């Protein structure tokens, strides 16, 4: 619908080059260390699954479950920063374009504008 | 004890072990050399370093 | 205010990995720390709030309310352990995991400072109660309590989540400081109309308003001792915090809309009161007296007056110490006797003079005994309905003397008279129960020390 | 008690400040994105709500055995 | 067979002073039921209760309650030397208020 | 539209009509099927020679291939059918209302 | 005696390193909201010689 | 049935939908459509019964004349303006007939009849192909041409669905049929988002797959396909049963779950457009599939039933095949809400 | 690689490892008859493996160590008690005729996944084909109700439908007088409580049932008693049958491939004996079924999967 179709887009790309002049993601952001709680999450419902020691069972499996969700959070990420990116990019141009449709109008003071007292009683 | 041989080994399977820890690694590695890579492409782009 | 936010998601693993015998300390010796650190909110500024973050929040009528989950939470943990001595360890810390849960959602909900992430953690505390209800009650009656709960709940907080989206878009912003500041009156339109109701059924029906009260019976009979705990000393409280913060943006309608709530809390408020004098069980006589309790807190809210504010966050505060207390009580007798009928086990005082002086207590403070704080609440909302309207004193005296009459008559049915003659089993109190019993009612007589800390950001 | 577990009161003032900031811009910035949105759906002249036409690329401009094509 | 399970008998309670006449009733055995005790009352009673309820007595003024007090005697002061009314009913001052310039 | 554009979908209708409606016998319906596909093949090859379409000829070829699939599909279908009750009734096919 | 009781043990340290965890992470926080620092107009006071900040 | 051709003809059925998903003319899609249906009637046939048979049949007859009404739909749009390409869909009968060839396709009302039946009458593993991946692409196709939506049409309909879902469910005891009730409700819900914002359907969409994988391969770790025969799982498998119910109550759409995630964007969307009655009356409406869901919780995981004797020789063997995927899609279907945002990498 | 779509995909198949010899064999007769013995001499002459007749505990010998479990953990019956008291009101014969049904099914499912993996030929004392003799002789004798009966024959027609009859069907028969006075001489006071009209029903069930059903799919080789002590005699006429008649020869290599899928995956084997039926002779109250199963769970081996077990020495488990 509103982002389907825009102009110069390359169809199955998933991280244009534009995306690449946005600052990364931290390595220890926050939305990284849940993807990662995610996978560890995952691992031990596996080690429940199959009726091994949860905590203890698989720490090479655990640890490439963890990876493995961090690893694809990461571009998720960038992704997901680069489409609010343009989001942003595209509503200012428009604004910006557009002065009729969006004008700065006057600033009153609160002591001009009479709003109506509701008395509580 | 267990009659059957426990297909599971009662050693590691070292190949799968040596191959799920490889991919480990070098996920690892390739996560934090494309962090710098991007990091030092967002800096050179927008002239902060 | 991560730092107690990050040491209940710490109880969690230290309960999943303590040794069998030890889950009950390291879960209470942590949980009263945790308490202890909690303690801390209590020092509130006198203009504005404890602006954490971008997310969480605090002023002095959430610190009241936080102090009060934290506290209770050791409380529930050692009323737990005793019903749930035969249960594998699993289970055990399957419970433990529940009641942690269900506090750190209570933290959450408190201090969250936009309606959206509120709404998301105050629907959040349902699914660990219905669990909890549901897979640790007694009887073949937690079923249908639990669907009660649950759909009582939902049938109302819907609509609070489609007027909220709605509310976000028209004014840009669910952010309960900008949402204050920004305020705007709402014009008496159909349209209006139905977003008060939208915006205030969901506390309605959390109260319970007399009315829609039909699960708070079931519920809290129904469920094990943690459970009644945590639903009538925190979880009723949730609509008076969301009543309190949303009333805001819905004036001047509520002028004219709560006319008919009003009505229903205060009728109700005799109605409800008149059961308790007719209930043949413990349990459901607690429910009921909670019930009317917060139809005195709805008054309060409705007519929306500092003094009724004051009031309303003291009577909060007094009812979930006193509820739980009385709860407890009941449950000692029922583990004692394995019934739950009042006037099948007579004559306690004889038997349990300690336990007879501690029910004497708690009734004392539950008909609001001068000066507890119980009794500042409730005349402070009185104070406030009289200025309201002057023919409000006639049904709050009735309800005061009904209370008084009910108050005293469960104690006098349990406690006094003469012992029954085949019930051998009644052995001495223990000193876990007599120390729970000492938990919840010194809290209360300090409290009333010093009152202001429990009378909300109007004082 | 104040010295060794709170700070003063400035500190709360202006983390308020800050605060208020944040969430007026946010909100001022979700009223323009609606509008913004309402506008170019309704037109159709921003880069949003761009939906597909015939690619003029398809065409052939060759001679069609038939001179009025 | 007359019935309709293959079901356990319901258990009688155990009494826990049977085993452990000062038990406490905390658990079943006595080292971790003293303990438990002991780790209770201690936490409960001694450090969150009396010193808990010590530091909420002496909780720093950020309520702004003597300052409030001090700022009005002040101000009394002040507007009782020089013959004020001592307080005025216009919170605002008027000639910072500009009304409509007619209702009719 | 020529009224001949009018017939052939006033065609398509009916089959669909007759489709949609069951006697007793699943041959029946198949027909109903295969006339719809044939209406369909009508109505395409027509508008394709009005507007002369060269490209989109081999369409209705392409139609008519897919037509003989459902077909062949419902045929087997039908065999397996009479297999389990000796006659192609779709009143037997009932079982799972419960 | 210490490798035992350790074991044995270590999970009574889990809820005090959270709260200080809590309190870096509040600090944390709390230094990204500086954007009116010693810029109110009820608290904008003159820096002292040796001092940078307000309040950190 | 040879692995080969079983794998030949999933094979088959993927890349009709993928030509259907990557295809611009009308033709194509149709032709992958068929190739779909085509391929799909053997599988849900896998094993051999008169149940399969019926089940087949009513699956083939159903798609069949949705295929019918699909292309004539398509000759209407070309007789009206001479285009191919799948776009705004120039005529208005053309697209209501396209409409309601797509819902039927689809199962929703008043075209669901067929579904619960036809997820009955098959196995857990067609079953869940059924509910999965059947619905892909039908919704690309909708979501293609969302500019010529009736809304009117559209919103009945879904509506339509969401209360057949909801009612349908109380009355059911195999659990089949449950979750074919509760898709045609997923369903509903999917398609009522559809004219205002196709990112939430597609948000919706992957949601309900998680969730109803996760349920189908739990129901077959636990080989039941009834209520009494789910009661017996908690006496040899009660993580499982642990999992099946918190799994349920993501389902229901009760918060911090990730199945609140959906219905709530969805809400929030149709509350930018005015759209306020139906967004209430829809979650009034999913109370019901919510109520059923407990209903099955209760029956599994929060009481204990009764069991046999012979249950104990099973407590001595474990499984034989452990089904991949399915930590990560129980994880995925419980704890995701907090990454809410990430949907913004989907438009 | 564990046997599975793959396997057969690439190479595997059984009708290469299929030689003739296999001729999935069962012994059959009534109590104390020579069966055994005659089993034994058939497997070790034709060098088939032979499968001693499935008990109680038959399923504890496959699983874990080959050691028994209790009688309250596995099996819940007992076979003394049903010699002692066949008509107790607690249930104990037909949940014991239901555990040695499972037991056979279990057992046979074994027999052909060693037949269709090695093509070694086996030799059973028994099968589920026939161990609906005692349950006829149970009903008929009032030791067990019509409902019983009832839930056999349902899960017997929903089990026994997957699996594929054996080649040959041998049975020594042996009067009811005279295994009447081998009990005598045996010397087990339980045996020595078994009425006549018991042995007979067996016998009545065997010769005007079992046998008539099993001619039409099965080579079936009578003998009588004195002809059971030569056995190589009855080897020999076993080398000389022609296995034409059942469905055997009928096997191709996708229904072996099914049906390898099914023998192996044990708990797809047990899969219908569960069924949720309530017979009171059957139905374990949840509270008592929590308590065994945490009993169960808390035996030396069995928390975890076979190889997870770290108090029964297995090592390297955080690296498995
Ligand atoms: C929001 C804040 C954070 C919260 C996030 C959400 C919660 C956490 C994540 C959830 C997922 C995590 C793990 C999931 C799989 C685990 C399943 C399990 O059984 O666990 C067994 C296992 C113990 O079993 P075992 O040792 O193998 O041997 C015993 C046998 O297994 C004995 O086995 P058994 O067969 O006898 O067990 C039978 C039992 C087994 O049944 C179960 O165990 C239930 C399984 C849980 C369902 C999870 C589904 C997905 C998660 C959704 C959670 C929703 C949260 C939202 C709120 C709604 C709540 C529903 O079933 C029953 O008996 C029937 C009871 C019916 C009750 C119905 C309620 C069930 C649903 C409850 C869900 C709530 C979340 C629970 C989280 C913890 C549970 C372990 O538990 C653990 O040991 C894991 C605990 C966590 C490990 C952390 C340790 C790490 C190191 C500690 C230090 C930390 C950092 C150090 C650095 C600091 C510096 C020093
Ligand atoms: C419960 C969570 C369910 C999630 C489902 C599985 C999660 C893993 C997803 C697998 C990732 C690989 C898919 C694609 C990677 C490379 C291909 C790339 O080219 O795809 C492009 C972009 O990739 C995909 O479009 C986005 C996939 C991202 C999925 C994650 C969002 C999940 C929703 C938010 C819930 C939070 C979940 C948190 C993580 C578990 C397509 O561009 P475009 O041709 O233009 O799209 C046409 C269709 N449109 C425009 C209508 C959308
Ligand atoms: C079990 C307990 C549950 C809780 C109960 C909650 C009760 C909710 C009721 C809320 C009361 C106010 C609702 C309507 C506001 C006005 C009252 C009504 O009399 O309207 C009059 C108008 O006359 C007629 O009454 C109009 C309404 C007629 C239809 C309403 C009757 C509904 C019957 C009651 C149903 C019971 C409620 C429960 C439903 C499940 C007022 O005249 P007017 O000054 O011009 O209009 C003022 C409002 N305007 C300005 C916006 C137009
Ligand atoms: C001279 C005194 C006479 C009377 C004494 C009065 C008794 C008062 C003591 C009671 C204390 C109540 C607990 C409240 C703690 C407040 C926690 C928090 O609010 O403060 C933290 C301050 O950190 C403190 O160090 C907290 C330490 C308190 C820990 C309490 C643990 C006590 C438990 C003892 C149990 C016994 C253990 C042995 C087991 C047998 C904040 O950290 P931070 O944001 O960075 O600093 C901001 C303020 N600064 C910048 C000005 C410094
Ligand atoms: C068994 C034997 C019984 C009989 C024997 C009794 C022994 C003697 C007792 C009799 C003496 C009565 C006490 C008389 C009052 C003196 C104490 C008073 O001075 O302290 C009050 C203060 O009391 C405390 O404020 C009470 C603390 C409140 C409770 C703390 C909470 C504890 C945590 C438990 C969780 C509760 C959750 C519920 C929500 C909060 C006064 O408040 P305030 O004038 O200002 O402070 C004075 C100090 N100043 C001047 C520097 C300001
Ligand atoms: C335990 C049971 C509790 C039951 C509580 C459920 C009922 C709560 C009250 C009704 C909630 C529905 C409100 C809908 C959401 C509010 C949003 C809103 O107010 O926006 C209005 C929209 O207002 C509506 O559309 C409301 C329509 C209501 C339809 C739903 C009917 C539900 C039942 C109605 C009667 C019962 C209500 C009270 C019952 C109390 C419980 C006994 C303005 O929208 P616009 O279209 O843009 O108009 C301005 C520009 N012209
Ligand atoms: N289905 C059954 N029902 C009751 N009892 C059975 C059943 N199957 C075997 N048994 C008992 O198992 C006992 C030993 O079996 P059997 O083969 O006859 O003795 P032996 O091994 O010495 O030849 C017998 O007493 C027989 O009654």
């Amino acid at each position: 619908t509103m982002m389907s179709g825009r102009p110069g887009r390359v169809p199955l790309q998933f991280l244009p080059n534009e995306a690449r002049s946005l600052p990364p993601p931290k390595l220890t952001d926050p939305r990284l260390v849940y993807m990662g709680f995610l996978g560890y999450c995952s691992g031990l419902i596996d080690n429940a699954i199959r009726r091994r020691p949860v905590v203890s069972a698989g720490l090479h499996r655990q640890l490439l479950y963890v990876t493995s969700f961090v690893f694809f959070g990461y571009y998720l990420l960038k992704r997901q920063d680069y489409m609010y990116a343009l989001r942003d990019h595209d509503m200012f141009a428009y604004v910006k374009s557009h002065p009729e449709d969006f004008p700065e109008k006057d600033k009153k003071t609160y002591g001009e504008i009479l709003e109506e007292f509701h008395p509580v009683r | 004890k267990f009659y059957i041989r426990e297909p599971p080994h009662g050693s590691p399977d070292w190949l799968k072990v040596g191959l799920t820890l490889g991919t480990s690694v070098f996920l690892w590695i390739y996560l934090i050399k494309q962090h710098k890579e991007d990091v030092l492409e967002y800096k050179r782009r927008n002239g902060l370093e | 205010m991560l730092k107690i936010i990050i040491p209940t998601t710490m109880l969690l693993p230290m309960t999943w990995m303590s040794k069998h015998n030890m889950i009950w300390i390291n879960a209470t010796v942590h949980s009263l720390l945790i308490s202890l650190i909690s303690l801390s909110l209590l020092n509130q500024l006198g203009e504005n709030s404890l602006n954490f973050s971008l997310t969480f929040f605090s002023d002095s009528l959430s610190a009241p309310l936080l102090v009060l989950t934290t506290w209770l939470l050791p409380l529930m943990l050692m009323a737990s352990q005793s019903h749930l001595s035969k249960e594998t360890t699993t289970r055990k810390k399957l419970y433990i995991t529940m009641l942690i849960l269900l506090q750190l959602f209570l933290i959450m909900t408190f201090t969250a400072t936009e309606l959206i992430l509120f709404y998301i953690l105050f629907e959040a505390t349902l699914v660990p109660t219905l669990i909890i209800i549901t897979r640790w009650g007694n009887q073949t009656e937690r079923l249908n309590a639990g669907l009660y709960f649950l759909f009582y709940t939902l049938a109302g907080s819907l609509p609070l989540l489609v007027a909220l989206v709605y509310i976000q878009n028209t004014t840009g912003s669910l952010n309960f400081l900008i949402i204050h500041y920004w305020s705007h009156p709402l014009s008496n339109s159909w349209s209006n109309i139905f977003m008060w109701l939208a915006c205030i059924m969901a506390f309605m029906v959390k109260m319970p308003l007399y009315g829609l009260h039909l699960w708070l019976p079931k519920a809290h009979v129904e469920a094990p001792i943690a459970g009644s705990m945590v639903l009538a000393a925190v979880l009723l409280k949730l609509g008076g915090y969301g009543m309190m913060r949303i009333t805001t943006i819905l004036n001047p309608l509520t002028n004219y809309m709560a006319y008919p709530f009003l009505m229903l809390s205060m009728w109700g408020m005799i109605m409800t009161s008149s059961i308790c004098l007719r209930q043949t069980d413990l349990k459901s006589l607690i429910a009921y007296s909670s019930v009317s309790h917060m139809a005195l807190v709805i008054v309060a809210i409705m007519i929306q007056t500092p003094w009724s504010f004051m009031g309303a966050t003291a009577l909060m505060i007094a009812h979930g110490l006193t509820s739980s207390m009385l709860f407890c009580l009941a449950n000692t007798n029922y583990e004692r006797v394995h019934s739950r009928t009042m006037i099948l086990a007579r004559g306690l005082q004889t038997l349990l003079p300690l336990m007879a002086t501690w029910w004497l207590v708690a009734s004392l403070t539950n008909l609001a005994l001068p000066p507890s704080i119980n009794l500042i609440g409730e005349l402070f909302i009185i104070t406030a309905s009289f200025s309201w309207s002057n023919i409000t004193i006639i049904l709050m005296g009735m309800n005061m003397m009904i209370t008084a009459l009910y108050s005293l008559y469960m104690l006098i049915t349990t406690q006094r008279g003469k012992y029954t003659h085949h019930i051998n089993n009644i052995k001495p109190s223990f000193t876990r129960e007599n120390a729970l019993m000492a938990l919840h009612i010194l809290p209360l007589l300090l409290l009333t020390l010093n009152p202001k800390m429990i009378l909300g950001p109007l004082y | 008690i104040a010295r060794t577990f709170y700070d003063g009161p400035e500190k709360n003032y202006e983390k308020t400040m800050a605060i208020l900031q944040i969430e007026a811009e946010k909100a001022e910035l979700r009223l323009k994105e609606l509008e913004v949105r309402r506008l170019m759906r309704a037109r159709g002249d921003g880069p949003w709500y761009q939906y597909p036409t015939i690619d003029k690329a398809l065409i052939d401009h060759s001679p069609k055995t038939t001179p009025d094509n | 067979p007359t019935i309709r399970l293959q079901e356990d008998p319901d258990p009688e309670d155990e009494n826990l002073y049977e085993k452990n006449p000062d038990s406490h009733g905390y658990d079943k055995d006595p080292i971790v039921d003293l303990w438990n005790m002991r780790v209770v009352f201690f936490f409960g009673f001694s450090i969150v209760l009396v010193l808990g309820s010590t530091f909420v007595a002496y909780l720093p003024d950020y309520r702004m309650q003597e300052w409030a007090r001090r700022e009005a005697e002040r101000l009394v002061k002040y507007r009782e030397a020089n013959g004020l009314p001592l307080m005025e009913s216009n919170c605002f001052d008027p000639n910072k208020i500009q009304l409509p310039e007619d209702e009719d | 539209m020529p009224l001949v554009y009018m017939n052939i979908i006033m065609a398509f209708a009916i089959a669909l009509a007759g489709l949609l409606m069951y006697r007793s016998h699943l041959m029946s319906s198949l027909l109903c099927l295969e006339g719809m596909m044939l209406s369909l093949f009508i109505m395409s090859t027509l508008i394709i020679l009005n507007t002369h379409f060269t490209l989109a000829n081999m369409m209705p070829i392409i139609l008519l291939v897919f037509a003989a699939c459902e077909a062949a599909l419902g045929l087997s279908l039908l065999v397996m059918v009479s297999n389990t009750y000796g006659t192609d009734y779709v009143q037997n096919l009932n079982l799972l209302q419960c | 005696n210490v490798l035992q009781i350790v074991r044995d043990h270590w999970v009574h340290i889990l809820v005090p390193v959270g709260f200080v965890f809590g309190c870096y992470l509040d600090r944390r926080s709390d230094e990204k909201l500086t954007a009116f620092r010693n810029k109110s107009l009820l608290f904008k006071r003159e820096l002292r010689p040796n001092e940078e900040v307000t309040w950190k | 049935m040879n692995p080969i051709i079983y794998t030949t003809l999933i094979m088959t059925v993927m890349s009709g939908t993928m030509l259907v998903m990557i295809s611009s003319h009308w033709l194509l899609i149709w032709i992958g459509f068929e190739m779909n249906l085509l391929a799909m009637i053997p599988v849900l046939m896998k094993n051999f019964n008169p149940r399969a048979t019926e089940a087949a049949t009513k699956y083939f007859l159903t798609q069949a004349t949705a295929s019918m009404m699909l292309m004539m739909a398509i000759i209407i749009n070309l007789l009206y303006s001479g285009q191919w390409t799948i776009t705004k869909m120039f005529n208005p009968v053309a697209m209501t007939m396209m409409t309601m060839a797509l819902a039927m396709k689809l199962g929703l009302s008043p075209f669901h009849f067929w579904v619960p039946e036809v997820t009955q009458g098959i196995s857990l593993q067609a079953g869940l192909l059924l509910l999965t991946w059947q619905k892909l692409a039908p919704l690309s196709v909708l979501c293609q041409i969302s500019q010529s939506i009736n809304p009117n049409l559209m919103l009945t309909m879904a509506m339509l669905s969401i209360l057949i879902g909801g009612w349908g469910g109380l009355n059911q005891t195999q659990l089949r049929k449950i979750m074919a009730y509760s898709s045609i409700a997923h369903m509903g819900w999917m398609t009522a988002v559809l004219p205002y914002n196709t990112t939430m359907t597609i948000l919706n969409l992957l949601i309900y797959i998680t969730m109803t994988l996760a349920m189908f391969m739990l129901l077959i770790h636990s080989s039941a396909t009834t209520t009494l025969s789910l009661s017996h799982t908690w006496n040899k498998m009660p993580v499982i049963t642990s999992l099946m119910m918190v799994t349920l109550l993501s389902m229901g759409g009760l918060p911090p779950l990730s199945g609140f995630m959906p219905k709530w964007m969805i809400i929030q969307e149709m509350t930018k457009n005015e759209s306020i009655i139906m967004p209430t009356l829809m979650a009034m409406t999913a109370l019901l599939n919510l109520y059923f869901y407990m209903r099955l919780a209760y029956s599994s995981s929060l009481t204990m039933f009764p069991s046999t004797n012979n249950m104990k020789m099973k407590w001595q063997f474990e499984h034989t095949k452990q089904m991949k995927l399915l930590p990560t899609m129980i994880v995925l279907s419980t704890l995701v809400l907090p990454m809410t945002p990430a949907l913004s990498s989907l438009n | 690689l564990q046997y599975g779509p793959l396997a057969f995909v690439l190479g595997e198949r059984t009708t290469r490892k299929l030689t003739e010899t296999s001729k999935v064999i069962t012994v059959d007769g009534n109590i104390c008859s020579g069966k055994g013995r005659l089993a034994r001499e058939i497997a070790e002459k034709l060098g088939l493996r032979h499968f001693p007749e499935a008990g109680i505990h038959y399923a504890d010998s496959t699983t874990g160590d080959g050691k028994p479990l209790d009688v309250q953990l596995s099996g819940n019956c007992s076979l003394e008690k049903f010699y002692d008291d066949p008509k107790s009101n607690d249930g104990n014969s037909y949940r014991l005729q239901s555990w040695l049904y499972a037991s056979r099914l279990l057992q046979y499912a074994d027999a052909l996944e060693h037949l269709l993996s090695t093509g070694q030929g086996v030799v059973l004392e028994r099968s589920i084909y026939s161990d609906f003799v005692f349950l006829e002789a149970m009903y008929r004798q009032g030791f067990i109700r019509k409902q019983c009966v009832e839930h056999y024959n349902e899960v017997k027609k929903v089990t026994a439908c997957e699996y594929l009859p054996p080649h040959v069907v041998v049975y020594v028969d042996v009067p009811v007088p005279e295994i009447q006075s081998r009990i005598q001489k045996k010397g087990n006071p339980h045996e020595m409580k078994i009425t006549a009209a018991y042995l007979q029903d067996i016998e009545n069930a065997y010769k005007k049932t079992f046998l008539p059903e099993m001619s039409e799919k099965c080579e079936v080789l009578q003998y009588s008693a004195r002809e059971a002590e030569d056995a190589e005699k009855v080897v020999e006429d076993i080398e000389y049958l022609k296995c034409d008649k059942g469905p055997w020869p009928d096997q191709d290599d996708r229904t072996f491939h099914r049906l390898r899928m099914l023998v192996q995956n044990k708990l797809e084997v047990l899969n219908y004996t569960t069924i949720p039926v309530y017979l009171p002779e059957i139905t374990i109250g949840a509270h008592q079924s929590d308590r065994v199963f945490q009993k169960f769970t808390e035996l030396p081996g069995r928390k975890y999967s076979p190889g997870y077990n770290e108090d029964v020495g297995d090592k390297w488990i955080w690296l498995k």
